[PDB]
């Protein structure tokens, strides 16, 4: 397995960064990856062995480290916004056909950091009109004005969490996209019959995962500081 | 022209480690030959070999890694894939385009071992240098007629740096009149070469 | 055994302690090229070559990591046997006919070397010269020990009598080659 | 140099998915396609090695052509959870691979009974707050953003209502004015006249 730490992190320019990737296969090779829309997968540094590292297209910025045959970290010690990024780690064999992959590390490196806001969530009930046409149920659930776009939405119902019926936006989309710091809005759908709606003793619950600030960063601002924290919004049948 | 190399396979679970893959070309790439060997203090442990067309122990040490290594195909399919794409690949590319087509000329020059006295013994010297490649032909002549009593020549003598060298001497006794000249044939001469020494 | 043209693409070498490693090509007896596992680029023994063939030189530093890896699990699995040290044997001889005032190369062929780790130097009237010192790197032998050729550039004259200085763990005290 | 074409591509459910490659370096031989599904990281799928015109596994089949130095992945009768981003690396003699962009695929839903309808929706808490929902059209039907700020439109979304041989599109509009409406809230798009408006 290829495990990487941390998988989501808010830092501030000219702050210290270390990604660092552990791996189960005792794979001797491991590479480090950054995933960006217009430039796809993009090697950053890579290793045959502890001790060792090679420069990979895009070296410049980062800093490689390999103390163990299991685990290789990336540091960046000037953090600038251009590095603001996905970032894959991989582990394969000597000469091998094929690479594993770890998860991912979405990484925000941000200018001011008060820039960064929860989500707000609400659930919008179904129409009626809705429910009297199709005898389906379509249930709306809005995270707005959150930053970095760094959250996770699922929906719950009972307190089970479902995946039939739901559908959420591939991407959140910008409040103003006129700004480069500028706030984003994703919504989704969970849809399920009537005959379960109008049932008043069954609950639907939308979740967003908002990962943000660390729980030991300075915050020296009105607003409670948007530390990572689960926002949710509830429904109840009619 | 990109070189490629042969690929070491991973061992499985002062020193010296050596790891090679050899390509025995002949006539051109007519029949190839290709080996690697895996060697431990001075001792060779496994081997591919495409006659053989897997790996093999040569010592106790060799089983583990022989019997591995052909077990995985992924492993065993590269090995074999050495010969077409390291060593033909390599002779057909990078080398018929530079030692293949390397022609280093002969310098040739004769000397005099001590000074001359006629209808006295000295000995002369051919010095043939910075040559390539090593077939080379050298012999030497009184007026035309092949002396081959008398004469020594040194082995090949690899110089390192892309030449080779030979020294042919004679035993002689210059006469008043006679004509020595050394004969050099070598593959990088549109004629043969021959240099005179005027007794 | 029986050939034409003998090329032996990656040939890596690997030592324990010290972690050291060398990386070559060689074709018919000869050098194509090293990789420098430091400066991590292909360097080849003739400049020409190397502007008309090359090689990524990841292919070598990849090889000696596996290498490190195979020597590292060699010497656990023999119960840690060492290397029996040889006795090595120089031959000076000049790359050139010797004529009086007129620049040539002395050139040191050392054989027998192993293990591959070796001091080899000059003397001229017994006094350090380093005048345009060339080592080539360890070439490999049928029987798994090593060669290797110092050069030394050097003017001709009277008045110099050369030596070539060579060290090794398989040697009691320094042999000199006299030339 | 790797690069596939298009950036982005839209398929309809059942029809033959066509996912090109072009390489530059002609020194390549492996050909590895990476499969990323949202969230998860890369993994390998299928590959070829370029001693071959064709490697089929499955409904994915790869059809390479070295001369062309193009390459070219197919997924037949494709399936929703085809969809996904498609990767083509390269290697040469085993080293390290080099990605291209990478391409998106979306595999749209065929949809048997589309009836299309806009409904408005009061928020669960505070009830002055509300948004429209445009669900069950065809998938053929293009939702575009909208044309000013302070009204957000969503791009179009499949919910699979799998108790149900059930699938479905829809799409989100809201603002914040206090004179937006849902009637006009999707005029910017395309619509079928046939569309349900309520209330």
């Amino acid at each position: 397995a290829v495990t990487q730490s941390p998988r989501n992190k808010v830092a501030v320019t000219g702050g210290k960064v270390t990604l660092s990737c552990n791996q189960t296969n005792n794979h001797n090779n491991m590479y480090w990856y950054r995933q960006d829309t217009g430039h796809g997968l993009r090697l950053i540094h890579y290793s045959y062995g502890a001790g060792s590292t090679e420069k990979g297209d895009i070296p410049d910025g980062y800093k490689a480290s390999r103390p163990s045959q299991e685990n290789f970290s990336l540091i960046l010690e000037l953090a600038t916004p251009s590095q603001t990024s996905v970032y894959f780690c991989a582990s394969g064999d000597f000469w091998g056909d094929t690479l594993y992959f770890g998860a991912g590390t979405r990484l925000s490196v941000l200018e001011d950091l008060k820039n960064v806001f929860p989500p707000e969530v609400a659930v919008f009930e179904p129409s009626e009109a809705e429910i009297s046409h199709t005898q389906k149920a379509t249930l709306v659930c809005l995270a707005t004005g959150f930053y970095p776009d760094h959250v996770e939405l699922s929906w719950w119902v009972n307190g089970k969490e479902v995946h039939s019926g739901v559908c959420t936006d591939p991407q959140p989309l910008k409040e103003q996209p006129a700004l480069n710091d500028s706030r984003y809005a994703l919504s989704s759908r969970l849809r399920v019959s009537a005959t379960f709606w109008q049932n008043p003793r069954n609950h639907f619950r939308c979740q967003v995962q908002f990962y943000g600030l660390s729980e030991n960063d300075e915050w020296t601002q009105d607003r409670a500081k948007p530390v990572t924290q689960i926002v949710s919004a509830e429904a109840w049948g009619r | 022209f990109e070189a490629q190399k042969a690929k070491a396979n991973k061992a499985v679970d002062h020193f010296v480690y050596q790891f090679m893959g050899e390509c025995y070309f002949t006539n051109g790439t007519q029949r190839i030959r290709y080996v690697t060997r895996y060697i431990y203090n001075r001792e060779e442990y496994v081997r591919y070999d495409s006659d053989v067309g897997e790996h093999r122990a040569v010592t106790e040490l060799g089983r583990p890694d022989a019997e591995y290594w052909n077990s995985q195909p992924e492993i065993l399919e590269r090995t074999r894939a050495e010969l077409d794409t390291v060593c033909r690949h390599n002779y057909e590319g990078p080398e018929t385009h530079t030692s293949l087509r390397r022609l280093e000329q002969p310098n040739v020059v004769i000397s005099l071992s001590r000074t001359e006295a006629l209808n006295h013994h000295n000995t002369l010297v051919c010095s043939v240098t910075d040559f390539y490649p090593a077939k080379i032909k050298v012999r030497w002549f009184r007026n035309g007629q092949e002396e081959t009593v008398g004469v020594s020549s040194t082995q090949l003598i690899r110089n390192g740096d892309w030449t080779f060298q030979v020294l042919v001497m004679l035993e002689m006794t210059p006469r008043r009149g006679e004509v020595y000249t050394c004969h050099v044939e070598h593959p990088s001469l549109k004629s043969p070469i021959t240099v005179e020494w005027r007794a | 055994i029986e050939a034409d043209h003998v090329g032996t693409y990656g040939i890596s070498v690997y030592q324990s302690p010290g972690d050291i490693g060398q990386y070559t090509f060689e074709f018919d007896g000869d050098e194509l090229f090293y990789v420098d596992l430091d400066k991590k680029e292909t360097v080849w023994m003739l400049p020409e070559f190397g502007q008309l063939a090359s090689f990524d030189p990841q292919g070598g530093l990849q090889n000696i990591a596996v290498v490190k890896h195979n020597l590292g699990v060699l010497t656990k699995r023999s119960n840690s046997t060492p290397a029996t040290n040889e006795a090595p044997q120089a031959t000076v001889f000049p790359k050139s006919p010797v004529l009086l005032g007129q620049p040539n190369t002395l050139i040191c062929f050392v054989d027998n070397i192993f293990p591959p780790v070796i001091n080899i130097t000059w003397l001229r009237n017994s006094k350090s010269v380093a005048d345009g010192v060339y080592e080539t790197s360890f070439f490999v032998n049928r029987d798994y020990s090593f060669h290797k050729l110092s050069y030394l550039t050097f003017i001709p004259s009277d008045d110099d009598i050369y030596d070539c200085k060579v060290e090794h763990w398989g040697l009691e005290e320094p042999v000199l080659k006299h030339w | 140099q790797v690069r596939q074409s298009p950036q982005s591509l839209t398929v309809w459910e059942g029809e033959t998915a066509i996912l090109n490659c072009s390489y530059e370096n002609s020194a390549f031989d492996a050909f590895p396609w990476y499969q990323q599904f949202p969230g998860e990281g890369p993994a390998l799928l299928i590959a070829i090695r370029s001693v071959s015109d064709k490697k089929e596994d499955g409904r994915f089949t790869i059809f390479f052509n070295k001369r062309e130095k193009k390459l070219s992945l197919h997924i037949t009768d494709s399936q929703p959870g085809d969809s996904a981003t498609y990767f083509c690396a390269a290697s040469k003699g085993a080293d390290r691979l080099t990605f291209g962009k990478g391409t998106q695929l979306i595999i749209q839903p065929y949809i048997q009974n589309p009836d299309p309808a806009v409904y408005q929706l009061r928020d669960s808490k505070s009830s002055d707050k509300s948004v429209c929902l445009f669900t069950d059209f065809d998938s053929q039907t293009n939702v575009s953003q909208s044309k000013d700020s302070d009204v957000y439109i969503t791009d179009k979304c499949v919910l699979d209502m799998r108790s149900m041989d059930f699938k479905s599109n829809s799409a989100v509009a809201w603002s914040n004015k206090s004179d937006f409406a849902c009637a006009n809230a999707f005029n910017n798009s395309i619509i079928p006249e046939d569309t349900f408006f309520p209330s």
